[PDB]
């Protein structure tokens, strides 16, 4: 509920401005910002077969988008980061997501430990 | 149609044909978006092979979503971005089309197999770009990629 | 355009600057259109000015 | 007169719709600054 | 006859390049 | 009444003219041919320890090399930012 909010709005605001993603090079900062915002949420909505995911591991992706962290990153390598990212997350950094299920939340803590995570594995990531 | 439409339920392999992309000259005239196989899945062809159908059709239902646009705003709109993948997805048709050993008698042109290594290659090389300096037409009613290159000296003079 | 109906590009997504009137004039009555309104339009340095003036209007 | 073709041009035009007036504000963005920097350049070409 | 107008050049070329240190300055 | 207009700024619609050459028109113009001026300012708006800067920047360029009109640039940029420092 603390992530389906924001990204149903983006991805809404989004779905008013996508016809002209292909055609709205000159536009204004704002419709820009919805642009790239929603066309990386969508990415963050597609999914390979028979692996479906816990609650946790889905409300870290989301995160992830709609905090902003993947708005420099490349459309096309979203579904390849986001694959490499849950791998190395769910391997490494599983008190993490054990503390997102505990607290049925992501707290302040959670979200520094994220935004760390989430920021150096994107620069190796886009090398 | 009620008789094709409960067909389709008792098929593992489907290849749609369709008279829009015939009548381009484009044969055999298989819909690439309308096609389908239950062998078509990471796990069973290699990631190699799917990722480079799943990029095939990818790139032309972004070509046949623009058609339209374009056809009225004109291609002069659209960002090098987007006219680079108009042009490959038009090598990519064109690809996708092959002389028939039993349509010799239709085409005029020799028939050919093509490998499925040889089909693998020339398609992830078209959509990396390796052609984009080729014209159009050097892809049509070929064989392997090695005939494209071949067709477009030919083209020249 | 001029050239595909009938060399430069790169002309008209930024504005002009005098600066595109020097790259024009250094590679060497000027035809424009005159805007009037929102709707209305008409068809050795100052030679430099002219084609600066045509690029403006 | 299919089905199939009207919803094929309706999914086209309503782009087309979207596109043209997104153009439309964009060459007002451009206009807004051309008209402005039009007033000093029209005073310095009369020489 | 002026320094820059020996090989080449122009009073576009000239004033380009003045106009530039202006506001470079 | 004179008119003293850059392209971009009007400033005017005794004067002084300076041959046109890099000089000062108290009531700066670059070059140019009421005065028509390629960059036409004040006076107010122009620094100054950077024009020292672009100054002694542009005399070590001209140590070259060697090629004509090169070279005739740097010597012209140099003529420029003297006529800067000449102003302030």
């Amino acid at each position: 509920k603390q992530v389906a909010g924001t990204m149903k709005l983006e991805l809404a605001q989004y779905r008013e401005v996508a016809a002209f993603a292909q055609f709205g090079s000159d536009l204004d900062a704002a419709t820009q910002q919805l642009l790239s915002r929603g066309v990386r949420l969508t990415e963050l909505l597609k999914q390979g077969q028979y692996s479906p995911m816990a609650i946790e591991e889905q409300v870290a992706v989301i995160y992830a988008g709609v905090r902003g962290y993947l708005d420099k990153l490349e459309p096309s390598k979203i579904t390849k980061f986001e694959n490499a990212f849950l791998s190395h997350v769910i391997s490494q950094h599983q008190a993490l997501l054990g503390k997102i299920r505990t607290d049925g939340k992501i707290s302040e803590e959670s979200d520094a430990k994220l935004k760390e995570i989430v920021t150096n594995f994107l620069a190796g990531f886009e090398a | 149609d009620p008789a094709p439409a409960t067909t389709f339920a008792h098929l593992d392999a489907t290849t749609v044909l369709s008279r829009a992309i015939a009548e381009l000259g484009i044969y055999p005239a298989v819909d690439p978006l309308d096609s389908t196989s239950r062998i078509m899945d990471p796990n069973i062809v290699g990631s190699e092979h799917y990722d480079v159908a799943r990029g095939v059709q990818k790139i032309l239902q972004d070509y046949k979503s623009l058609q339209d646009i374009i056809a009225i705003l004109g291609m002069d709109e659209l960002s090098e971005e987007d006219k680079l993948t108009v042009s490959r997805a038009r090598k990519i048709q064109r690809f996708l089309s092959q002389p028939f050993q039993v349509a010799e008698v239709f085409t005029g042109h020799l028939g050919k197999l093509v490998p499925l290594k040889e089909t693998i290659k020339g398609f992830q090389q078209i959509l990396a770009g390796e052609y984009d300096h080729l014209p159009e037409q050097a892809f049509y009613m070929v064989g392997p990629i090695e005939e494209a290159v071949a067709k477009a000296d030919k083209l020249a003079e | 355009k001029i050239r595909s109906i009938l060399t430069f590009k790169e002309v008209g997504r930024r504005p002009p600057t005098f600066g595109d009137a020097s790259v024009i004039a250094l590679e060497l009555s000027i035809i424009f259109n005159r805007f009037r309104s929102v709707i209305s339009y008409k068809t050795e340095y100052s030679l430099a000015n002219i084609i600066y003036y045509s690029l403006k209007e | 007169a299919t089905l199939k073709d009207i919803t094929r041009r309706l999914k086209s035009i309503k782009n087309i719709q979207k596109i043209t007036k997104s153009m439309k504000m964009v060459a007002a963005a451009k206009y807004a600054r051309a008209e402005r920097e039009l007033k000093p350049a029209r005073v310095y070409g009369v020489g | 006859v002026a320094y820059w107008r020996q090989a080449g050049l122009s009073y576009i070329r000239y004033s380009q390049i003045c106009a530039k240190a202006v506001r470079d300055a | 009444s004179f008119t003293f207009a850059s392209p971009t700024q009007v400033f005017f619609n005794q004067v002084d003219v300076p041959t046109l050459r890099p000089g000062l028109v108290v009531v700066f113009v670059s070059s140019g041919s009421q005065l028509l001026a390629e960059e036409a300012v004040t006076l107010d708006m122009l620094d100054l320890g950077a024009a020292k800067a672009n100054l002694e920047k542009a005399q070590s360029e001209l140590l070259g090399a060697a090629d004509e009109a090169t070279r005739a640039e740097i010597q012209i940029r140099i003529e420029a930012n003297e006529a800067l420092v000449k102003a302030l």
